[PDB]
């Protein structure tokens, strides 16, 4: 009937909590589509993924299927305005972005529902007439060069090529998938290459219809989005490209039973063990290899990670499968390292094969495949609605992998027990199969070797035949045993009827000396889940750097040891976070209703009663040294921000000052310091979910009692509960503090515009102003100039107080990136002045949108009142309040904003910048005046006044 | 042409 | 604060490029303001449009609005002396005019800057206290009148009122808007209506301040302007009028599915379809009725027109929306027809439909709207520099549609892309809705109406039913596509730095035996734009008429073959002009410097190796046949011009002499002369704008290389280059030349007083006396007299010699007309020897204005180096040469000059008149003497000397 349509496909089957409604179809052209209507949602949104990758490169020109990513925003023969996309996805309220693995090349987009198609003709262009203009494809590939150098100092981007560099060269598995200025350009010109030319042949020849996955979210009926979705893409060009595959594995004879070791930038210790493995992917319905990883990778009683941990060697564990490409596939057994297991990893390898025998002793268990089973099954049941941007991308992947009417349950159910496969797996995981990496600063001036690409250093050595041996010989260990039967899996999925007195925000249920209890049962979701967040406020969290670094520990050895019990809980859906912060303690339980008051008061019960073990505890302690010290190692602008965090701040210490009083820290001291921090609280929670206002009083009385009886807690003074302030800035005044990033050779930048305190009007100047020059921010500063690929602007928020932030790394000194963000405030200035009426309702419209954009799931919602309490503002109806303000505002209001506050010449402007400078370190810019270089931070401070708190709602 |  | 003043605007956006700077405002009394400040104009500026015309006419009296703009002018309480303002203005460089519509009466003068006070007082007046004196009101009925009788025989006007004629009797749209005698004096006197009295109810009761927006630009400070527009205008009462509205469509359905058949005065053929369409006017943001137009008005390849071309039945084609009132608008497709076209309208009509057709099939095209969206952004961006007086009275129009900040903008930019609002227009463009008129002589003979104001003689017939069916099943046809996207518009805005070398007048880069080359670089306006002048001399564009048919046709072809490729640049803002001369043939190209060349190119190119199409020539040379036959039916007023033109130029061939030779013009004849008028050629160029001088080497040399190669062009001879003389009339002498009109029943006239040949002094005399006559001439012959309501004097100028004329249309016998100019003469003489020193300077200082008036716009300024150059005279600094000489001339001088070159008993007196009689044909007036009375322009031309040829400055 219909030639554009070569399919549709049956039910799309979905979870029956789903209300979303689905087509599946195949274009003629062989595009495989699913389109997903939702008429409640506020954002509409596309993907596209392209089944060819960096796999795919030419072999002389690395990084060009990356490239290509990159170069399709930048205008098509319909659009060919270089930002047309990017400014009309902005003035929508919508935002995009893309990625290039190995195998895909997936593109997607959000945006306000009213514009879909709008956004979507923009959109299909670039799958029909790119046209790599020269003078954007001679500037984008500095951006994807920055993007290049931001990794090469990344220690997992260094192990990720480096693993590709060790297997076959002749695979496509070793190509380089970023590409930089030097193979995208530099090289290119030497050997007489038309890059332009290159992208659109790489475009023609690979971008081909039959290769493509399209998901398209509305409104839109689904025969309107149907028709949408024929309009626009049935005019893509079928090729009839046959897939790539890779059926050779990477990892032949030669590159099997190797050892290499290998120098970090950080200072970590980590041992990988990897293992080729068939193509598992079409096993989807069984799983082999995720029974597989849940055992090996299991941390409960018995398990192997127990053991190692037990021993001192190791404190994490990952196991499992891991993607290659189609025909390939890899088995790992990653772990870190402590300084004894950094001298035992022949040892804790014969432990990981003593727990693969065990495996193929006890046999497959349906019983395993049968929890996996209804685990999954109750996961996508009550799967939380998805934001609809990842959603579309996430599809669009799996749409190339699974028939259209399991797309959305393929990754999810299983069906099939097949003790078949489990053994066929099991018997690759062998030492004569097995390839060791160890990565140590301790290999520093004992490698032979260098990656082209990061510049790694390692080496490589066969492992000895008497080790190999040895592991082929592994028996029997008494301390691993197979899981028990998982007692956390939840059964009680009872939605409870939603109670009379139920609010719309939460309403504060208990407010006593020890606790304020803000309560909402669900009204929404009704999903058989609840988060449990609250406050722990006590002084002595962070009295000191020693006291700060004493509650770090206290927490993190508590996780440690609750970890065995909590991994079954995990599983099961039932999750805990648990951290200390400047004002005491976070602990938030999120997940499944049923068994989540056990979990709580499992932990509220360790906390009070808790006892150290003293071999963890300097374990712990040496590792945490490490993360301080390994800060340096963060990325300029990473740095840039933190600085500015401790200049604006009125209590703050350095990772200098704690790292300097860790080795204060004793066994004893750390034994004196825990009933202390218990012995005065004061408890804020918000208690949001499938819950009742009885349940959660009790919820909450429960961990009052349980810290009452074990540590004796009393409630601190409401004169104690103080919050910390932001630093006061002069009008006019400009400070600079400058420091140096010993390991990156970028430079970074934080440029901070203080206004003034939070408020209705003070929010929305800001919040209007930062939504006109966002892209506008990185279409100059990026894309044209090219100042690095990490170029960023948007309100910051601190402490009740806030300001027009940029941040930006880039190869340039902070002083001349200075000169060009000064540049294009007033560029935007005039651009402000410029602009019609109707394109300043716009972006007030887009603004709109974007803050009242609705909660698709439960913990979005908490995040939100969550965010309200822990600000102590209280302001649960913001949004509308917030928004009803802005929609008064006018062009005048904004220039006079700008001229009173952010301009170079402003009575009040308030600005301080963070200038950090690299390892070895066009409109017209204004001259700007001679800053007060900051010298020491605590000084700085001292001479400026303290901004006051913003006041509860 | 169109008018106008 | 200031109680006068209700609102002050907001920023009022413009033009990056625009150093204007401007303020809007409300007054108390609800008049809308636009103050202009710009501190360089020459003249200042003001208008005032008051939202009521003619369809608010009483229907007893059809034109009393028009009637009242005319005397508005002849008197105010402040300032009772009739031509007061006129004068005022004259004497001040000043000038003014008026229009009536049917929603707007609108005022405009322009002024020397030193005096916008004194001419904006006099101004507001109007609106406040008007005379109507009773004597000025039954003198200028008969102004208006004979400015009906103009258009009574103009076939523009006919159709105009005949489609008011053929809607709805009972609707205002109905009326005759202009009135004549009959309707404002003898019926209104035969009805015992006192016209003056009307007139002041009218103005009493809509000239309300409510309905009135101001715009006031000059040198002044925009809080100068303020003061000054309060000061004189918050006076002006408020009744606070509803505004007019007309929600019911003058065409209900007894008018739809209707046919006219017209009889024209000209020989012309004509298709007018219309069709009813709602008030699109609250639409602005979206402005669905411009897409539709810019698509149905598309003459690129696909186009409608391009098929109807092909076809063979029509040329040329408007299309798109077309203004009604406040409440209703139409939408019109109107195209000339060839003689097969006439025959088959039916199925133009059907083709029309079909192409609509495949605009529903294709639906509403965004990427269309957004090319139309930022090409308006690029103009509006890039816009010239407007004239004052157009400007005021063009904002003044606007202000009453849009807010006070939008006015700037309303009319350029586009906003959002409204598909639903497209879909509705599109939806009305139906056979059932449609009105279809044919203009042809071949219903001659065959109507039976006859309209009662114009005599239109016309015929009614409904569509038949079956007609309209086949049209309403109208299917696509596949000579039908939307254009492709435009490949003309400019991307390079980039102002080049002004070169060391450059030079303020044009410089003389290029003197060769094949082409002279004026350049200069653009440096007063700095946008990115160019005019590209040529003139190509060739003796054989002239020789014979023949040969100027032939030069004619050839060019004609050649725009008619470019046509669909130089649609898309004219879009883009390139445009040129390509025409034959008398010398020649004249191009300029013009707009946007970028593609510049790739036009020019195209056109020498296509020039050089044109292959005619048969089928084209013959239609082109039918319609240039009927051309030559309807100058028949131009204005008595035209006609006198023509025939002095004829009469007093070496060589010229009339329109019979051209007619006759037509007949023998054969392809093959074309096709000859072609490459004759190439093979030898001189180019006098003038490139003037963005561009080096380097570039204009390039360009010129392409131009050359172009025709080299493919013409085998050479240059021709110094001795070739002739350009014709003026005869030399006798001192003493009177010369007549007497035709008739035989369509129009007004007569004409041009009086000619030749002077001497051009050069400083006698440029200068003549023009200071022409100043001086100027407004009296008018005021005399015109307001007191009412001889016409055409009524003109100034100097004249043609092939270096000069003279005064004046030209005259009027009911009146040309001899009459004769002695009452002769009787002017007499009257200045007199005046001239009373008039104070101070007056006699005022004169010179307002010519001084005028000469010294500084472009605004690029081609203003190259139309003055143009006129230098074409003319042989090349004096660039004439203006401030002229000015100072000017400056030294006394009364005394001006006498003398008068007796001797212009009294009636001048020594050197030489006097030429045209005298054309009407189809059916107080100061005492000197005695004249018996006229030579020219019976063959051949032989009077013979027997007279001819002038010398200036000489180059
Ligand atoms: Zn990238
Ligand atoms: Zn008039």
């Amino acid at each position: 009937n219909n030639p554009a349509i070569k399919r549709i496909g049956n039910h799309i089957t979905k979870s029956p909590e789903d209300k979303r409604e689905y087509r599946g179809l195949e274009l003629a052209n062989g595009i495989k589509v699913l389109l997903i209507s939702d008429p409640t949602t506020d954002k509409s949104s596309a993907a596209l993924d392209v089944h060819i990758g960096s796999l795919s490169d030419p072999p002389n020109i690395a990084g060009l299927s990356h490239f290509l990513q990159h170069m399709l925003f930048l205008g098509t023969k319909k659009y060919p305005k270089e930002n047309e996309y990017s400014q009309f996805l902005s003035e929508h309220a919508g935002s995009s972005n893309a990625f290039t693995s190995g195998e895909h090349t997936n593109y997607y987009f959000d945006v306000s529902h009213e514009h879909l198609e709008g956004a979507l003709d923009r959109f299909a262009q670039f799958f029909l007439s790119p046209l790599f203009d020269e003078s954007a494809k001679d500037r984008e590939v500095n951006a994807v060069d920055s993007e290049h150098e931001k990794n090469v100092m990344n220690d997992a981007w260094r192990l990720f090529q480096l693993e590709k560099a060790t297997g076959n060269p002749k695979h496509p598995f070793s190509k380089f998938g970023t590409g930089n200025k030097y193979t995208l350009e530099t090289r290119p010109n030497q050997e007489g290459i038309d890059v332009r030319q290159e992208l659109l042949k790489f475009h023609s020849a690979y971008y081909s219809s039959n290769l493509m996955a399209v998901v398209v979210l509305g409104r839109e009926s689904l025969d309107d989005l149907t028709n949408l979705v024929v309009k626009l893409f049935s005019e893509v060009e079928n090729k009839n490209v046959p897939l790539p595959e890779f059926p050779e594995h990477p990892f032949q004879e030669e590159h099997l039973k190797q050892l290499y070791k290998i120098v970090p930038i950080k200072d970590i210790r980590n041992l990988y063990v990897t293992f080729p493995i068939p193509d598992l992917q079409k096993y989807y319905k069984s799983n082999p290899g995720h029974y597989l990883g849940h055992l090996i990778g299991h941390e409960g009683p018995g398990s192997l990670l127990s053991e190692l941990k037990s021993k001192g060697w190791v404190n994490t564990l990952v196991g499992g499968q891991k993607a290659g490409a189609r025909g390939f596939m890899f088995f790992i057994i990653n772990v870190d390292l402590t300084e004894e297991g950094l001298l035992h990893v022949e040892d804790i390898i014969l432990h990981m094969f003593q727990y693969i025998q065990k495996l193929r002793a006890e046999g497959p268990q349906e019983w395993v495949f049968q929890e996996l089973k209804d685990l999954n099954a109750v996961a996508f049941r009550f799967k939380d609605k998805e934001r609809p941007r990842g959603y579309t991308s996430k599809i669009a992947g799996i749409l190339h992998y699974y028939p259209l009417e399991e797309v959305l349950t393929a990754e999810y159910l299983l069906e099939e027990f097949r003790p078949d496969l489990i053994e066929m797996v099991l018997d690759k995981l062998r030492p004569e199969n097995v390839r060791v990496a160890i990565v140590s600063k301790s290999f520093e001036g004992k490698t032979d070797r260098t990656e082209e690409w990061y510049g790694t250093q390692y080496k490589q050595e066969a492992i000895p035949d008497a080790v190999i041996a040895k592991w082929q010989n592994a028996a029997l260990n008494g301390k691993f045993k197979l899981p028990t039967k998982n007692e956390f899996i939840p059964t009680n999925f009872e939605i409870l009827p939603l109670e009379a007195a139920a609010t719309p925000y939460p309403a504060l249920i208990k407010d006593t000396a020890m606790s304020k209890l803000w309560f909402k049962q669900d009204d929404k979701f009704f999903l058989p889940k609840a988060n449990l967040n609250f406050e722990f406020f006590s002084p002595f969290a962070y009295v000191d750097p020693l006291h700060s670094n004493m509650a770090y520990l206290y927490l993190e050895l508590l996780k440690d040891s609750l970890n065995e019990y909590a991994y079954a809980a995990e599983l099961a859906g039932l999750s805990y976070d648990l951290q200390n912060t400047i004002y005491g303690m976070y602990l938030s339980v999120k997940g499944y209703n049923d068994k989540q008051p056990i979990l709580l008061k499992k932990i509220i019960e360790k906390m009070a009663t808790f006892e150290i073990d003293e071999a963890r505890f300097e374990i712990i302690k040496e590792a945490y040294m490490r993360s301080l010290n390994n800060f340096r190692a963060e990325q300029p602008h990473q740095h840039a921000m933190y600085y500015l965090r401790l200049l604006m701040t009125e209590v703050a210490w350095t990772k200098d000052e704690l790292k300097e009083a860790l080795a204060d820290v004793t066994l004893p001291r750390l034994k004196a310091f825990i009933p202390q921090l218990l012995s005065r609280l004061h408890i804020e929670a918000l208690l949001h979910g499938n819950i009742t206002k009885q349940a959660a009083l009790g919820i909450m009385q429960m961990v009052e009692d349980t810290l009452i009886e074990h540590a004796h807690t009393k409630p601190l003074l409401p004169s104690q509960l103080a919050a910390y302030r932001e630093v006061q800035l002069p009008d006019r005044g400009w400070f600079v503090y400058q420091q140096r990033n010993e390991v990156h050779n970028n430079s970074g930048i934080e440029i901070y515009y203080q206004t003034d305190m939070q408020s209705t009007s003070e929010n929305m100047f800001l919040e209007l102003f930062a939504q006109i020059i966002s892209e506008p921010a990185f279409n100059t500063l990026r894309t044209k100039e090219q100042l690095g690929y990490i170029v960023f602007s948007g309100p910051r928020r601190a402490n009740g107080i806030q300001g027009l932030r940029f941040i930006i790394q880039s190869e340039k000194p902070p002083h001349y990136l200075e000169s060009r963000v000064e540049a294009f405030l007033i560029t935007m200035e005039k651009s402000i002045e410029d602009m019609t009426e109707e394109a300043f309702q716009k972006h007030i419209q887009a603004l709109a949108i974007r803050r009242l954009d609705k909660p698709k799931k439960l913990s979005a919602e908490s995040a939100k009142y969550w965010g309200e309490i822990i600000s102590q503002q209280y302001n649960f109806d913001r949004d509308n309040t917030e928004v009803a303000y802005l929609k008064t505002l006018t062009k005048a209001d904004i220039i006079k904003f700008y001229k009173e506050m952010l301009a170079v010449d402003a009575p009040r402007r308030h600005k301080v910048s963070v200038h950090v400078l690299a390892r070895e370190m066009l409109s017209q810019a204004p001259a700007l005046p001679q800053p007060e270089v900051i010298q020491n931070m605590t000084a700085f401070k001292r001479g400026l006044p303290l901004f006051p708190l913003v006041k509860p709602h | 042409a169109p008018p106008a």
